């Protein structure tokens, strides 16, 4: 949970602070988004397959980097940032295929907007190539979303309870995490700029 | 319907000699219709002798490793090696079994007992050290007391 | 708005609702639905066709969401909500309330859409809904719901990018400037014909719907039958034709001859169908063709045959699915093999089936006669040959029609009795919406 | 600012409450504190967002004019704006 | 020839009543195992 | 019912403001850091209200401390529910007149989902432990120990029910009857002197329960001298 | 004296109430607390008084009634409880002069949920299990020595029957009563074993060494003799005793002892022995990390999570 | 049954081929230890260690004391689960 | 003959122990542990206050425990499975052993209703199954899923139940095949039926209640009085643990 | 209704078993080889971004074409004795 937001926030900010290039970085972003979207695919394990869901969002912050435009950047990162942090206190599975469908860019939750503007700014580059290859693997994304989703939706409902006081002690943050819905509301405007 | 006699759980128990990795002879009773490593939980074997499955939505289905002897063969339910569940059985001898593997290893999950069952024997299989997640491993010792009938739930996640 | 969004709010108590008292928990959850029927009535009634093209307008400041209302967007919604409190009727969980009431918010919302980036984002928000409905444990296909999920998100990812190039093109995504901005109409125009060629079922891309309405439940049936297709023809009249007119021109011979080889081989593959279901999921493809072909042609009047059509299979087709759903359910198959002698079992069921499958194949004194004969009008103005074909092949539907009617019809009685009051009521909105727009449908 | 920024801050906190309470097993409405309290703090929150946005959005026409690129007087109200939409 | 209602309405499930109790499954088909095939 | 919508929001509401004050009232004793709120003590209630719903109960009636109501419970005058029985109205009505006994752990409740309302008539006689599901009986009736009584069935007034029978749904006994067996089923007719001993019954329950009355209410009276 | 008997203070060693605070900090924190607890009273009442009828009902704790005395009357003989004098209050207040309470063995138990009133005497090491009720309050209730009363069973004896003999119940040493049992008016040898269900009517008696099945109905004044088992309702003879089963009676006498030990054992604690368990778990739970901190440095004991040594 | 009946009986019959006190001919398939070879417990002792030595696993004392015969060894191995 | 005093438990000695004839109000504890046996109950269990829980036992999902059950494991291990309705004043046990040579815990699948009054013991009771009144299961017989159980039926030990039937009597026998629609929603019905009636309970919990108040005054006024007690149950279980340990060392040699 | 699989039991699991007997090693030297195969080699492609897009094609397709899965990954050498 420390690892997916902390350094790679920081090493995107320092990015975006004190660094230039005179080069590209599209044939490691088609690596990263194709390799993570198959393997998160075939591996039937939880841990890898977010491993690998994680490898596909880094090429499309990739991608998103390589064109310029850091606000998608930028808002992309803390909606993630958002979900991995809901992902890794979950006490209720119910919950848990909210973070697929904010991971999957489905419509109406904010990960769809997050690599929706990603989206925009790539066409306002006409980076063809690349915006397809992202196309591609944000479909191949909903394969094993819809897989977590069968396997933590369509159960029947079970939560242990605590036997040494500290009873759900993240109830918090979880349902605070959850009230990501009502942010697309202030999203859809040019906030983050 | 007559006199038929009443149903007895005799009429449906099935009997297998199994035998630990020590060479410990162990006496089971099983039943029709349900899978062999779950009457093996059900003995009191350690929670080591036991593994989650490699398959998608079966995660949550244990499974111990053991050799089936020759006669058996043709009462393991058949796979399809080109399938899905075929390519999970075959992640799990890739990974669990290793340089362990017998031309008798089988996965007691596909082991579903009747009357021709009643008899067999078979022993468990070696496996290497494996990790799934935080509340579930295999440190590869077969030192502990905990039985696996004594964890609450399975835990996928 | 405001009376929409205490519709929304009010819809959304079923949850609230303690389960012990089942009783009401049927009363709100049918009233819930029942309320934007007569909420689309008051707004007909408010309609002025001396007016303006467009009426009631109003915009949620800059966060597009953009709503107005044309003839077509009307009738759609009248239809829908016309539609939803019988797939109501058909329910016994609280799950399948929600799902419903969420998706009947979504079509309506999208219905009135002005915004092309809203209607992308509105109309796929009911894609995981459609997901969980049809692959439900006990009876769905999990592969049915796995191919038009994907099928529907690859049509919308193809179409964004173009969404965003021309927002970028124009600054902007409301369709009225959109449609008076210089764009580069064939990228645009490639999105649009691709996301509504999936939607309404066009060939080659259309095969995850036998799969997906015979899966489905009875109401989740109906509503994928009247509503998902008509959101296809409805975004054709009000976003692409008022935006790209170039590429719908340079695409004509493509789109015609497309929906002619869609109609002739949906035509033809029908016959070959064993199941009452699948029988009538490949019906409703000839009719999406067909008001397509209507929408292309532009000839005289377009717009209002293909809005008459798609009304009339609105109307009809769900009848059809009605009894399909009355007879798998009191019968627990839908294989042609187990139906026969249905008359003298089922004698009122029996004779709303032939009703209905005359209204399927174009017959007078009803609805769908005169919107083929409307969309048959446009397509000859445009060319006689396209008319010729649609004409030769009238023919090969109705064998279908007739011959699976008869098999199951007559015969040898075998089978459940006729129909209950429940099902009469269900399939009574239907015959008498279909008999008012045969007779006197205007004034 | 949007106009009601601050509604959909209590709704948010509704929900919250209500979710809360589902992830402990308890009825939707017990402990109505934490619905008060989650309620103020959507308020608050969604209140500074809506000043944020009217933050950045002058520092957008400040930034865009520094530059060198100058607008009509006209467009300048889209962005010199506290609109309370 | 069972009583699944009493003599003033009031559907009873009869749960425990010898009978087989008609209900939603009584007309159904008996499959034919080629036809399933 | 817009009269029960009234009064369950009025119930909700007070509801929810008994939540806040028990919880600062909680708080207040954590600041004086005593837990005695912490005790898991148990907190089996003899009246048991459902929302607004609340029993009625006669002056003249009494439930055991272990004795229990649940709903919209009617007891009528000098009517007994001895210890550990349970009669459940939080779904149905059930509705007893005077002079009737539910003995020690014997249920009367309707809680099948199609269950109807419960009638108990007079002089009414439930044994130690027997079931009673969705029935009606009518007066001057033995309904025997660890018996069962099942839905819709109707006990007419003089009838006799054996201990440990079962009574199938909707089998309705005639008056005066000897019924026994799981598949319950005529025996004979009542005899005089069995009459006379029902007859008799009734008031030494009376006397009985109000003196147990007594005996709770001295306990009562001890358990305040703890803390009065 | 484990390590730190002298220096731990108060609050952490009586987690259940506080010593008399000293300072103002202290003095200040507990009227800000007595301010809360009055004003979160007052709104508690003020919610239930508008909430209306249904909050008329409160938060009354049950009396321990497991031992309730019974009404000492004439004709009454009292042979199995005994009279004791009632409360002053008791007889100033209501004319109450003599009640009669059950005598019960000390080695005995009872659950604190049971229903055990008057004329009852009970073995030692007899047991009465949760959820049953011993009413004796109109004849007597005798129970031998390792004799059990199962859940939700049901003594009671008859002043008039329908032959009007007043018949006590008398249930011998180490004897076996079933879960939900029914006992009236019936006399149980020693030895015996009741099923769990079962039902026994007026006039039975059973001799020693004799099974009554489970749920089986006893008719009215029917004696059963030794080496029998009964079934059927009304129970019918059926088969002999192999010689297992008396063994296993007893077996069943010596397991349920233990098993009435344990379980008084575990009901004879105190509130404030149960809060330090809790505690005691807590920290246990909180010392089950490896990496805490204090591992390194600080031995706790196992059953008191206290420190007994350091490590290094 | 864990492995093959043939192939245990032949190297069970060529581990005792390579015995001095043994008689290569005299060996049968199923023999007896003590009345066809006139060996004592000992020389069984010896017979347990060279089947293990060869078959690679670990017979318990026990277990080789109810040992008597070639088919007594062939069975065991076969039922042995550690079989290679 | 056992000791009531148990000097090697998981917590340690009890220091002081009290009478019950000198308990003045009920202590009675719903829900406890047995020794190093404890509970495993979801976190939306419904609990009646007067039930009996103890040790360890399973439940799973929305089950209920309703007025006066009891659920005594402590014999063996007690699993409960998903909505599962246990009724008023009902008990399920278990032994050491039983002849059918398998686990002697008793096994309960998900959605199975239990009527008030009934008694298992060592049981295996497959998911989707009615209990009824008056009814109980004899240790090592198994209920097949999809089952009816009549009230006031006997199951003797040992026994099969068939699925797909409704089966009765003392003894039990068999009486009416169940329809296809009994097997496919009824017994679903009478499992959500009574999880709503359960969480209708759960919804009005005040707990821990206000009760404490007066035994707190009560306590207080002891305070006042100085006779109100401190006793440092950790030290003064180490002392007998101590105790415990060098009066055993001083009995051997 | 099922349908039956295919072939025997027998064949199939021994073909379940085709090359499994066998050791599985660590992990870290193919991710230490990939990590300096990408520090030394990767600049190479510096010069390819400016490449005519049909060339850049046709190299992503033999790539694709090319590639070999590491997973169910087997050959004749892991069962024989000698070159
Ligand atoms: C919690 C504490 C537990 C204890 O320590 S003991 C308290 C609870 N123990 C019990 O369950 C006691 C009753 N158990 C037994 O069943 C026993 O004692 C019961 C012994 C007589 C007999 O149980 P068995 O397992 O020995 O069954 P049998 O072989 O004796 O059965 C013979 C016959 O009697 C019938 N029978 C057997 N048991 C019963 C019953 N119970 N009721 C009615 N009819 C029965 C049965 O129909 C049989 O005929 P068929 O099935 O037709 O062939
Ligand atoms: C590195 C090695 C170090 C060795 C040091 C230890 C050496 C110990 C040697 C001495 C041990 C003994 O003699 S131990 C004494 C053994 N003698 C007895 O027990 C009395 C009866 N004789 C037997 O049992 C014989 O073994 C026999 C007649 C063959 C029975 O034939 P079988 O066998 O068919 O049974
Ligand atoms: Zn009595």
């Amino acid at each position: 949970l420390y690892l997916s937001t902390a350094p790679k926030l920081s090493l995107f900010t320092f990015w975006a602070s004190s660094w230039h290039h005179d080069f590209s970085v599209g044939v490691f972003i088609l690596f990263s988004m194709f390799i993570g979207s198959i393997g998160a695919y075939g591996q039937p394990a939880l841990r890898s397959l977010f491993a690998y869901s994680t490898i596909n969002e880094i090429g499309l912050l990739l991608l998103a980097v390589e064109t310029a435009g850091f606000h998608t950047l930028y808002q992309h990162l803390g909606i993630y940032i958002i979900t991995q942090l809901l992902l890794w206190n979950l006490t209720d599975k119910r919950l848990f295929a909210l973070c697929a469908v904010s991971l999957a860019g489905l419509p109406p939750f904010a990960g769809f907007f997050g690599k929706a503007w990603i989206f925009w700014h790539a066409m306002s580059v006409q980076a063809f190539s690349l915006l397809a290859a992202a196309l591609f693997c944000t479909l191949l994304s909903l394969v094993y979303y819809l897989r977590v989703i069968r396997l933590f939706w369509t159960a029947p409902v079970h939560t242990a309870a605590s036997f040494t006081g500290a009873p759900n002690q993240t109830t918090l943050t979880s349902a605070c995490a959850v009230a990501l819905a009502f942010a697309p509301v202030m999203l859809v405007k040019p906030f983050v700029i | 319907h007559g006199p038929a006699q009443t149903p007895t759980v005799f009429d449906k128990l099935v009997e297998v000699t199994v035998v630990d990795m020590n060479g410990i002879r162990h006496r089971v009773r099983g039943l029709q219709g349900q899978s062999l490593a779950q009457a093996l939980v059900e003995y009191g074997f350690p929670d080591t002798y036991f593994f989650p499955n490699m398959g998608f939505y079966t995660q949550h289905i244990v499974d111990a490793h053991v050799f089936v002897p020759k006669e058996f063969w043709g009462k393991v339910q058949n796979v399809d090696p080109e399938s899905d569940d075929g390519l999970a059985v075959k992640r799990m001898f890739r990974d669990i079994v290793q340089d362990y593997q017998r031309d008798t290893s089988f996965f007691a999950s596909y082991i579903t007992l009747g009357a021709e069952h009643n008899g067999m024997t078979v022993g468990i299989g070696p496996i290497k050290p494996w990790i799934l997640h935080s509340e579930w491993a295999f440190a590869g010792v077969h030192d502990s007391r905990n039985k696996q009938f004594d964890k609450p739930t399975v835990e996928i996640w | 708005m405001f009376i929409s969004v205490l519709l929304i709010l009010f819809a959304l108590c079923v949850t609230l609702i303690p389960e012990a008292h089942y009783h009401m928990v049927r009363v709100w959850s049918f009233v819930a639905t029942i309320i934007p029927m007569w909420v689309v009535t008051w707004m007909w009634w408010n309609f002025d066709a001396s007016g303006h093209g467009l009426q009631m307008l109003v915009i949620l400041g800059r966060s597009h969401l953009a709503f107005g209302i044309d003839g077509v967007a009307l009738s759609l919604m009248l239809l829908t909500t016309v539609l939803f409190p019988i797939c109501m009727m058909l329910l016994r969980t609280v799950a399948g309330f929600m799902t419903f009431i969420l998706l009947e918010v979504l079509v309506l919302s999208a219905l009135c859409v002005l915004d092309l980036l809203g209607f992308y984002i509105l109309f796929e928000a009911s894609l995981i809904l459609l997901f969980l409905l049809i692959g439900r444990a006990p009876y769905g296909s999990l592969e049915a719901a796995y191919k038009i999920v994907l099928y529907t998100m690859a049509g919308s990812l193809v179409l964004l990018p173009t969404l965003f190039m021309i927002y970028s093109e124009c600054g902007t995504t409301n369709v009225l400037y959109m449609t008076c901005a210089y764009n580069h109409q064939t990228v645009l125009g490639w999105g649009l014909l691709a996301v509504l060629a999936v939607k309404i079922p066009l060939m080659p891309v259309h095969l995850w719907l036998p799969e997906a309405h015979v899966a489905a439940p009875t109401a989740g049936s109906v509503l994928l039958a009247g509503v998902l297709l008509k959101l296809g023809g409805i975004g054709f009249l009000r976003f692409m034709l008022p935006v790209v007119p170039e590429f719908c021109v340079s695409v004509f011979p493509l789109v015609s001859t497309l929906c002619l080889v869609s109609f002739l081989f949906s035509t033809l593959s029908t016959l070959r169908q064993i199941d009452l279901k699948k029988i009538v999921a490949y019906s409703s493809i000839a009719h999406m063709s067909m008001v397509t072909l209507a929408i292309f042609s532009q000839s005289e009047f377009s717009a209002y045959s293909s809005s008459f059509l798609m009304i009339a299979h609105g109307l009809i087709s769900p009848a059809l699915f009605l009894i399909v759903g009355i007879l798998y359910d009191r019968a627990h198959t839908k294989f042609i093999l187990y139906f026969s002698g249905l008359g003298a079992s089922m004698p009122i069921g029996s004779t709303l089936f032939f009703l209905f499958t005359l209204g399927n194949l174009a017959f007078p004194l009803f609805p769908n006669f005169i919107a083929e004969v409307l969309c048959m009008v446009s397509i000859f103005a445009v060319h006689e040959l396209l008319a010729y074909v649609f004409c030769v092949c009238q023919v090969l539907g109705a064998a279908y029609g007739f011959w699976a009617f008869n098999r199951v019809v007559h015969g040898l009685p075998r089978g459940p009795a006729d129909v209950t009051r429940t099902e009469f009521h269900t399939v009574l909105p239907l015959l008498i919406g279909a008999v008012w727009l045969g007779i006197k449908p205007m004034a | 600012g949007w106009a009601y920024s601050g509604e959909w801050g209590m709704l948010a906190g509704f929900c919250f409450g209500t979710l809360k309470n589902v992830q402990e097993g308890k009825a939707w409405f017990r402990r109505p504190y934490i619905h008060g309290a989650g309620m103020i703090a959507g308020y608050y929150l969604f209140k500074a967002a809506a000043d944020w946005e009217d933050e950045a959005l002058k520092r957008i026409i400040t930034r865009y004019e520094r530059k060198g690129y100058a607008i009509p007087e006209d467009r300048k109200e889209l962005f010199a704006a506290n609109q309370y939409k | 020839e069972a009583k699944q209602f009493t003599p003033d309405g009031k559907y009873m499930p009869g749960i425990f009543s010898k009978a087989k109790p008609l209900d939603r499954s009584t007309q159904w088909v008996h499959k034919n195992p080629y036809i399933e095939a | 019912n817009p009269i029960n919508g009234l009064k369950t929001i009025l119930h909700r509401v007070g509801f929810a403001m008994r939540e806040s004050g028990q919880a600062l009232e909680r708080v207040g004793c954590r600041l004086q850091g005593v837990y005695s709120f912490e005790e898991k003590l148990n907190r089996h209630a003899t009246v048991l209200p459902m929302r607004h719903n609340v029993p009625s109960l006669d002056k003249t009636s009494w439930v055991a401390p272990s004795g229990m109501v649940s709903g919209s419970v009617t007891l009528g005058e000098n009517s007994s529910v001895w210890y550990g029985a349970i009669v459940r109205g939080d779904f149905q009505p059930v509705v007893v007149g005077s002079n009737s006994n539910i003995q020690d752990a014997a249920y009367v409740g309707a809680t099948s989902e199609f269950s109807g309302p419960v009638t108990i008539g007079d002089n009414v006689s439930v044994g130690h432990g027997a079931v009673l599901k969705g029935c009606t009986v009518g007066d001057n009736v033995l309904i025997g120990m660890n018996s069962i009584i099942s839905e819709h069935a109707e006990i007419q007034s003089g009838a006799v029910i054996a201990a440990g029978s079962y009574v199938e749904e909707g089998t309705t006994v005639p008056s005066g009857e000897v019924w026994a067996g799981s598949p319950a089923k005529k025996l004979r007719d009542v005899r005089a002197g069995e009459a006379e001993y029902l007859k008799s019954l009734p008031g030494r329950y009376t006397e009985l329960a109000g003196e147990h009355k007594g005996i709770m209410k001295v306990l009562k009276m001890k358990q305040a001298e703890y803390f009065a | 004296m484990s390590l730190f008997k002298s220096s731990l203070p108060a609050g952490f060693l009586f987690p259940y109430r506080h010593p008399k605070a000293k300072g103002l900090v202290e003095g200040t924190l507990y009227g800000l607390g007595s301010l809360f607890r009055g004003v979160g009273a007052a709104l508690d009442e003020l919610g239930s008084m508008v909430q209306g009828p249904q909050g008329s009902v409160k938060d009354h704790v049950q009396p321990n009634l497991a031992f309730a005395p019974v009404h000492r009357k004439p004709d009454v003989p009292v042979n199995a409880g005994q009279v004791v004098p009632a409360p002053p209050a008791a007889a100033r207040t209501l004319k109450i002069k003599e009640v009669v309470v059950p005598n019960k063995h000390s080695t005995a138990f009872v659950a604190a949920n049971a229903n055990v009133l008057g004329n009852v005497k009970l073995g030692a090491g007899s047991s009465v299990w949760y959820g049953a009720v011993l009413r004796g309050d109109v004849n007597g209730i005798e129970v031998g020595a390792n004799s059990n009363i199962q859940d939700n069973a049901i003594v009671h004896v008859s002043k008039y029957s329908m032959d009007g003999t007043a018949r006590p119940t008398v249930i011998g040493n180490n004897v076996t009563i079933g879960h939900a049992a029914t006992v009236h008016a019936c006399t149980i040898e020693d030895n015996c074993l009741v099923g769990m269900g079962a039902t026994v009517l007026d006039g039975a008696t059973v001799k020693s060494g004799s099974i009554v099945a489970a749920g089986a109905v006893v008719p009215p004044n029917t004696t059963i003799p030794s080496g029998q088992v009964w079934a059927g309702s009304p129970a019918k003879f059926l088969r002999h005793l192999e010689p297992e089963e008396a063994s296993f009676i007893g077996k069943s006498a010596s397991c349920y002892a233990e098993l009435s030990a344990i379980h008084k054992f575990e009901q004879s604690k105190t509130f404030e022995e149960q809060y330090t368990e809790s505690c005691i778990i807590k920290d246990r739970a909180a010392l089950a990390d490896p990496s805490n901190s204090v591992h390194q440095m600080w031995e706790y004991d196992s059953q008191t999570a206290l420190v007994a040594r350091a490590k290094r | 049954g864990f492995l093959d009946k043939d192939s245990v009986t032949e190297r069970v019959l060529h581990v005792t081929k390579h015995f001095e006190k043994i008689d290569a001919s005299k060996v049968s398939p199923a023999a007896s230890f003590e009345k066809d070879l006139g060996l004592d417990s000992l020389d069984v002792v010896e017979l347990v260690m060279a089947l293990e030595e060869e078959f690679g696993l670990e017979i318990p004392d026990a277990e080789a004391d109810k040992i008597a015969s070639v088919g007594d060894a062939i069975n065991y191995i076969c039922s042995n689960p550690m079989a290679k | 003959g056992v000791s009531s005093q148990f000097f090697d438990a998981p917590n340690g000695p009890s220091v002081k122990q009290v009478l019950i004839e000198d308990e003045w109000y009920n202590r009675q504890r719903s829900i406890f542990p047995l020794l190093d046996k404890e509970p495993y109950y979801p976190v939306d269990v419904f609990v009646a206050p007067n039930a009996v829980v103890c040790g360890d036992v399973d439940i799973y999902g929305g089950a209920s425990v309703f007025f006066g059950a009891v659920l005594r494991g402590d014999l063996n291990k007690i699993r409960l499975g998903n909505r599962s309705a246990i009724l008023d004043r009902a008990v399920v046990h278990a032994a050491r052993a039983v002849p059918t040579g398998l686990n002697a815990a008793t096994l309960i699948g998900e959605k199975v209703t239990v009527e008030p009054y009934a008694v298992l013991r060592s049981c295996r009771v497959e998911p989707k199954v009615i209990i009824g009144a008056r009814s109980v299961v004899c240790e090592g017989a198994v209920v097949e899923s999809e089952s009816i159980l009549a009230p006031n039926s006997v199951v003797p030990p040992a026994r099969r139940i068939p699925s797909g039937e409704l089966w009765g009597g003392s003894p039990a026998k068999f009486i009416r095949k169940l329809t296809d629609h009994e097997r496919d929603r009824v017994l679903d019905d009478v499992s959500t039926h009574y999880h709503n009636l359960a969480t209708m309970f759960r919804r009005e919990a005040l707990e821990p209640g206000t009760a404490w108040r007066d035994v707190e005054a009560w306590r207080q006024k002891l305070v006042d009085q100085g006779e109100y007690e401190w006793i440092n149950f950790r030290e003064q279980k180490y002392l007998m643990r101590l105790q415990h340990e060098a009066e055993a060392l001083e009995k051997l040699t | 209704y099922k349908p039956e699989v295919p072939g025997n039991t027998v064949d199939n699991w021994t073909e379940l078993r085709a090359s499994w007997n066998k050791e599985r090693a660590s992990s870290l030297g193919t991710n230490y080889y990939l990590n300096v195969a990408v520090m030394g080699f990767a600049y190479w492609l510096n010069e390819a971004y400016y490449f005519p897009p049909r060339t850049l094609y046709v190299g992503a397709l033999v790539f694709f074409a090319l590639y070999v899965r590491k997973a169910y990954f087997s050959t004749p050498y892991a069962f024989k004795h000698e070159y």
